[PDB]
């Protein structure tokens, strides 16, 4: 609907991309900080993660809340088809 | 100025602007030419885009001269124009586009074929069409 | 914005490159500019590079013969007293965002040129801003070559090699001016600093 | 389409592309090409019964 | 105020500023001597920059372009009626103060707008 | 608006503009034959740097019998009254700001399209 006021030094698509990528890396932090927060003191990953022998919370976060958003040359997906990513879409789809 | 619209023939050492090589077909009017490249005549930006490579070629108007100046930038050169013309004739009706026909003549559909070429790089030029990708399969055999 | 860092960067080091991938300048203003940003972009407009095609909106040539005929709506023509001009008219907002003139403006064109071309400006009054440009002195296709060879390269303002220039407040302290006060603390300040796109050092 | 599904002068191998941007349409019959079997859908069904 | 002089083309300014001024019939409504304003007009114009070059006609005609103009005749209402004395606004400056206020607003909000215009870097 | 394209009548050719160096009017001429004609336009060559050019020319309204396209009620078309119609972007490179929607009227025999 044209509402959208372009971020200082960017283009329209440049600032709805960086609204967007702003809006699902917090929504991947939040679950996977929720997700640290509900391991046991008895859980495997986390003794293996403290200590630092192997793994890192973000492998925590992704094998139990949400494996997180795809990028390829710092990207979301690009339309490798006609205006779409695969033909299972629709055209002109940027939704998450 | 600058845009000046060329092709690069086979077995030609040199490029060679485009409205020549539609005259070496024989069209010598102008605007079969243009009906052959623009099939519509209502947008002044496409249509204004070939002034560049139009102006470029007044100098030649014949088929025979058009001819010679091909054979000037042949592989092996001819040393007369007879031989100059025979080998670009030869050269345009043999060694350029035998997808489309090798018959008797083929410059009705030739041309035609040119056209959509240059009418699909003005298009890409314009912006109303992006250009074509080389990893997608559908390009590939 | 793109700095290029990593393996690329260590072999354009390594490899002395006469050109980089992205060469870029990092100004610091030394005077209150370096504060308020309204007198900070003064000095990025005085920096960046513009030529005409920037701020010109419309461009065409008209055959004109007589010079109070005035086939477009035109009054100023008669009050400012080759039979074709060359009616260039410039977009308002990207005019106003270098405080530029079109009375220089004419004057650059006129420095330029020569005496083979005589401009004529509207007034910073009028609503559309329109410059009317005839050669005195196959003169039908020179207008065109002279504006195809003057709109692109032109240098209007600031100088050249300078694509873009980021005005930019400081994050981190690494770049924040550092000042002794006077009781002995280092209390970082924050201050607007510019990022170029080109190399000059000199001119800048 | 029809008669390619039918398969009775179009053989399955041949793809027909129209497109709508540009008022186009391509037809190959040529080697090289690689294609994959799918279902139809006519409505909001299958064909597959 | 006004010492004549006898260069033409100073004269030929002087009544072609006084023209200008009898746009808009606000020197009938104020009656005023508008041809002496002109004259010292051009005359302050002329200390300003001590020639007759291209700074001279270009200046002289900004100002009757100023002044004829019919989208702000607040200017020639306040020049006519003694509001703004005649050497401020002889040696006024491009358009920033003779304009009316919507022409100001806009510049001022395309200023501010080209603060952020020219920020990026994140 | 524009400029248009006139063709010499004789030879199928450009006809170039010649200023008239005693008449002091613009006249079209040809080269491969002496031929001159009235110039009207009052025009010669003009190019919008803005290039803000609307797209809805080149709009096919063919495009609404497609099946990978977005299928909408929220606009309805304003003349025929059809509740549906599809609507995509620009489609196109060049857009310095593009993000609206063109939309067309998915009826048969309409051809309606809107800009919102
Ligand atoms: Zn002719
Ligand atoms: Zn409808």
């Amino acid at each position: 609907n044209n509402e959208l006021e372009p971020t200082p030094g960017n283009t329209l698509r440049q600032t709805f991309e960086n609204q967007v990528n702003r809006i699902l890396n917090d929504a991947r932090d939040k679950t996977g900080s929720s997700a640290q927060k509900s391991l046991s003191e008895y859980n495997n990953f986390k003794s293996m993660v403290v200590s630092g022998a192997k793994g890192s919370k973000i492998n925590i976060s992704q094998v139990i809340a949400v494996v997180g958003q795809q990028n390829v040359e710092g990207k979301r997906i690009p339309f490798g088809f006609k205006h779409r990513t695969l033909p299972h879409f629709i055209k002109d789809d940027y939704g998450p | 100025i600058g845009q000046r619209i060329v092709a690069t023939l086979p077995y030609i050492k040199q490029e060679v602007p485009i409205i020549i090589v539609f005259r070496a077909l024989g069209f010598v009017s102008d605007r079969d030419i243009l009906e052959h490249i623009i099939y519509d005549f209502e947008d002044p930006e496409m249509m204004e885009m070939v002034k560049p490579s139009l102006d470029e070629a007044f100098v030649i108007q014949e088929q025979n001269v058009a001819l010679n100046f091909i054979g000037s930038r042949g592989a092996k050169p001819g040393v007369t124009k007879e031989k100059r013309i025979k080998y670009a004739k030869e050269v345009l009706q043999k060694e350029m586009l035998p997808h489309v026909g090798v018959s008797d003549f083929c410059e009705t559909k030739k041309a035609y074929f040119l056209g959509y070429m240059v009418h699909r790089l003005l298009l890409a030029a314009l912006g109303r069409r992006e250009l074509d990708d080389r990893d997608h399969y559908g390009n590939k055999r | 914005k793109n700095v290029t860092l990593g393996v690329p960067r260590l072999k354009e080091l390594i490899n002395i490159s006469k050109k980089p991938k992205t060469p870029s300048l990092t100004v610091f203003l030394l005077g209150q500019s370096a504060r308020d940003a309204e007198r900070a972009k003064d000095i990025l407009c005085r920096l960046e590079h513009t030529t005409l095609r920037k701020v010109t909106a419309n461009t065409a040539i008209y055959y004109d013969p007589n010079p109070q005929s005035t086939v477009v709506a035109e009054d100023q023509e008669w009050v400012n007293v080759s039979p074709w001009l060359l009616r260039v008219e410039l977009d308002r907002k990207h005019m106003t965002d270098r405080k530029l003139t079109m009375e220089q403006i004419a004057e650059k064109i006129n420095a330029g040129f020569g005496d083979d071309l005589n401009c004529i400006f509207n007034d910073d009054n009028a609503e559309k801003l329109v410059l009317r440009i005839r050669i005195m002195n196959d003169d039908d296709v020179f207008l065109r070559c002279i504006e195809s060879n003057m709109l692109t390269d032109m240098t209007l303002q600031g100088i050249e090699q300078i694509s873009k220039v980021y005005m930019h407040l400081p994050q981190t302290d690494n770049k924040k001016k550092i000042i002794i006060t006077e009781d002995g603390e280092f209390k970082a300040l924050q201050e607007w600093i510019l990022e170029t796109d080109g190399v000059s050092l000199m001119r800048v | 389409r029809k008669l390619r599904r039918q398969m009775d002068i179009i053989v399955s191998e041949v793809s027909m592309i129209r497109d709508i941007r540009e008022r186009e349409i391509r037809i190959y019959t040529d080697a090289g090409r690689i294609c994959r079997p799918l279902l139809i859908v006519e409505k909001q069904k299958l064909l597959l019964k | 105020r006004a010492p004549s002089t006898s260069d033409s083309v100073r004269l030929k300014c002087r009544e072609m500023l006084a023209a200008a001024l009898r746009t808009g019939d606000d020197y009938i409504a104020i009656g005023a001597d508008e041809e002496e304003l002109g004259s010292q007009i051009e005359e302050a114009i002329y200390q300003e920059i001590r020639n007759t070059d291209m700074k001279y006609k270009n200046r002289v005609r900004s100002r009757i372009s100023n002044l004829k103009d019919a989208k702000n005749p607040n200017l020639r209402k306040n020049v006519l009626c003694g509001n703004i004395p005649p050497d401020l606004f002889a040696r006024m400056t491009a358009e920033e103060m003779a304009s009316d206020e919507l022409k100001e607003m806009r510049k001022n909000l395309t200023k501010e707008a080209i603060r952020e215009h020219q920020m990026a870097k994140t | 608006g524009f400029v248009g394209i006139r063709f010499c009548q004789e030879c199928n050719n450009m006809l170039y503009p010649k200023e008239d160096k005693e008449n002091r009017i613009l006249l079209y001429a040809c080269r491969n034959c002496d031929y001159q004609q009235e110039a009207d336009n009052s025009c010669i060559y003009v190019n919008k740097i803005t290039h803000e050019v609307d797209e809805l020319t080149q709009i096919i309204a063919d495009v609404s019998q497609d099946p990978t396209l977005p299928r909408t009620e929220d606009h309805p078309c304003q003349k025929c009254g059809h509740k549906e119609a599809v609507f995509f972007q620009s489609h196109s490179a060049r857009a310095e700001d593009a993000m609206r929607l063109y939309y067309v009227c998915t009826a048969p025999h309409c051809g309606h399209r809107w800009t919102e």
